[PDB]
């Protein structure tokens, strides 16, 4: 237990960053909604199948100190285990765009979702593209917009753990 | 000119002044007979002989339910383009400018999709998930119904239909990776216009208004409601959000509480709640209110 603080504060300083994202980085399709939902995690992610209620498994044919001790499940061990691996593919990718950012002053990364992303990744644990200033903008915002509805899921899953 | 129906044809047309209207044969259904006659729903006599009846399709006269005399029927659509764009003349916009509002009270792919009509004459509706691709989400709809509830905008008030879809249950995710793709053909007399449209339930979420809103006087009253029974359920895992305000998504003088209950302070006052997903910032409820005493 206790994660789930952890997962909130993500999605505040996910969510006041993304803000920060379709305000300096206005009229480039950040905040028109138009950029296309890409999960950067999809090829090696298991988030989508197992963080999942047991409740809503009614079909056969379908570690970190966050489970709770009272009710262990293989599928949830899963879960834990896939939003580790998405967090640290998300911080490699961010550390990278922040070093370009940088250096070219519209926009920069929120320290705290930075060391929020790495506080929650270590209770769960208990090489990166080339861009140009304007695609490394767009990169940004393409990528908080679909790191935003993980951590979303996220919370879903530390708030089913918890009172249950 | 293709085929939208079996004896329901549709012909694009340039809708420029100098251009040309398209040229296309139209025989009667019948094959062996001879000797017929022709009418148009537009035409008070006959205007045509030949088993075959050749037609040029510029102007909407030319076009309507061609009648063989009755041995066969035939109807034409025009569908204009104007400067290489398709008219969107039958349908009205909202605020928003989407032609389509769709909305779902929980996350087990049912939703409602609703559209405005500028006028409301022979209007035929089929909606249908646009998509053939593989890995495309499968949405089924029931048909268009007309909402006796209009609905008002810029000083004009217009008539909505509506109809209810359902993604063809699959095995459970925790996100939605594609976006479900809609399409419309929206039928006037003659006239022939298509719409589409692409979301995510996540962003079409409206939850229902909180039902059973209670309150006990305290030292300063409790207000207590409930998750609505359309939710989703473990609400555990779909937790919901609510807005308070005593006297969408205004918020105005209006504070939150992420529990059923809370206490504010109010005399002869009327308190009201709405409530959100907690998480994903989607649409808010409707206000549910009640007087405090
Ligand atoms: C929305 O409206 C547009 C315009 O009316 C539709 O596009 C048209 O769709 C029809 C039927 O799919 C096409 O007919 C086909 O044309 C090909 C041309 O080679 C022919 O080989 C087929 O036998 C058939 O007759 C038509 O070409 C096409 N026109 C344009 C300009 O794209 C569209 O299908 C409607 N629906 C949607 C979801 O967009
Ligand atoms: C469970 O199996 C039944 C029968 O095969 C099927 O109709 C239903 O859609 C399945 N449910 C899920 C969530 O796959």
């Amino acid at each position: 237990a206790r994660c789930l603080s952890q997962s909130r504060n993500l999605l505040k300083t996910t969510d006041d960053m993304v803000k920060t994202a379709r305000e300096k980085l206005k009229h480039y399709s950040c905040t028109a909604e138009d950029i296309d939902h890409e999960d950067i995690t999809r090829d090696q992610t298991s988030t989508l199948k197992t963080c999942l209620p047991l409740e809503l498994h009614k079909n056969e044919s379908c570690r970190g100190s966050c489970l709770p001790p009272q009710k262990t499940s293989l599928m949830m061990t899963l879960c834990l285990g896939s939003i580790y691996e998405d967090l640290k593919m998300y911080q490699t990718e961010f550390q990278a765009i922040n070093a370009a950012l940088q250096n070219h002053q519209q926009i920069i990364l929120d320290k705290g979702m930075l060391v929020a992303i790495d506080e929650l990744m270590q209770s769960l644990n208990h090489p990166v593209g080339e861009a140009d200033p304007y695609r490394v903008k767009m990169k940004l915002c393409i990528l908080l917009h679909a790191f935003s509805t993980r951590v979303v899921t996220i919370n879903r899953v530390m708030g089913y753990l918890s009172s249950a | 000119m293709w085929e939208l129906e079996k004896d329901v044809y549709v012909v694009e047309v340039d809708w420029t002044p100098d251009a040309p209207g398209e040229t296309v044969n139209l025989t009667c259904d019948t094959p062996e007979e001879d000797d017929i006659t022709w009418t148009s729903d537009q035409r008070h006599g006959v205007i045509g002989s030949g088993k075959t009846l050749t037609i040029t399709v510029k102007e909407f006269l030319d076009a309507g339910q061609y009648t063989c005399h009755t041995l066969s029927h035939s109807h034409l659509l025009l569908h204009k383009k104007e400067n290489g764009i398709w008219s969107t003349e039958i349908l009205k916009n909202f605020k928003n400018k989407t032609f389509l509002k769709c909305e779902a009270p929980n996350y087990s792919g049912r939703f409602t999709c609703s559209w405005l009509v500028q006028r409301n004459m022979d209007l035929k509706f089929n909606i249908k998930s646009s998509s053939s691709s593989p890995d495309s989400r499968a949405v089924t709809c029931g048909m268009a119904s007309l909402s006796a509830e209009k609905v008002t905008l810029d000083q004009r008030d217009y008539e909505k239909y509506s109809v209810s879809c359902q993604e063809d249950v699959t095995c459970p995710t925790a996100e939605e990776t594609l976006p479900i793709e809609l399409a419309l053909e929206a039928r006037q007399q003659n006239k022939y216009e298509n719409y589409s449209t692409s979301f995510f339930i996540r962003d079409i979420i409206k939850p229902d208004p909180p039902k059973n809103l209670q309150m006990k006087p305290l030292k300063q009253v409790e207000v207590s409601w409930e998750y609505p029974d359309s939710w989703s359920t473990p609400h555990s895992y779909f937790s919901l959000k609510f807005f308070v305000r005593i006297q969408g998504c205004n918020q105005k003088g209006a504070f939150l509480v992420e529990k059923t209950s809370t206490e504010v302070q109010c005399k002869g006052g009327n308190v009201c709640v709405q409530a959100q997903d907690r998480y994903y910032n989607s649409s808010c409820s409707k206000w549910a209110c009640v007087p405090c005493r």
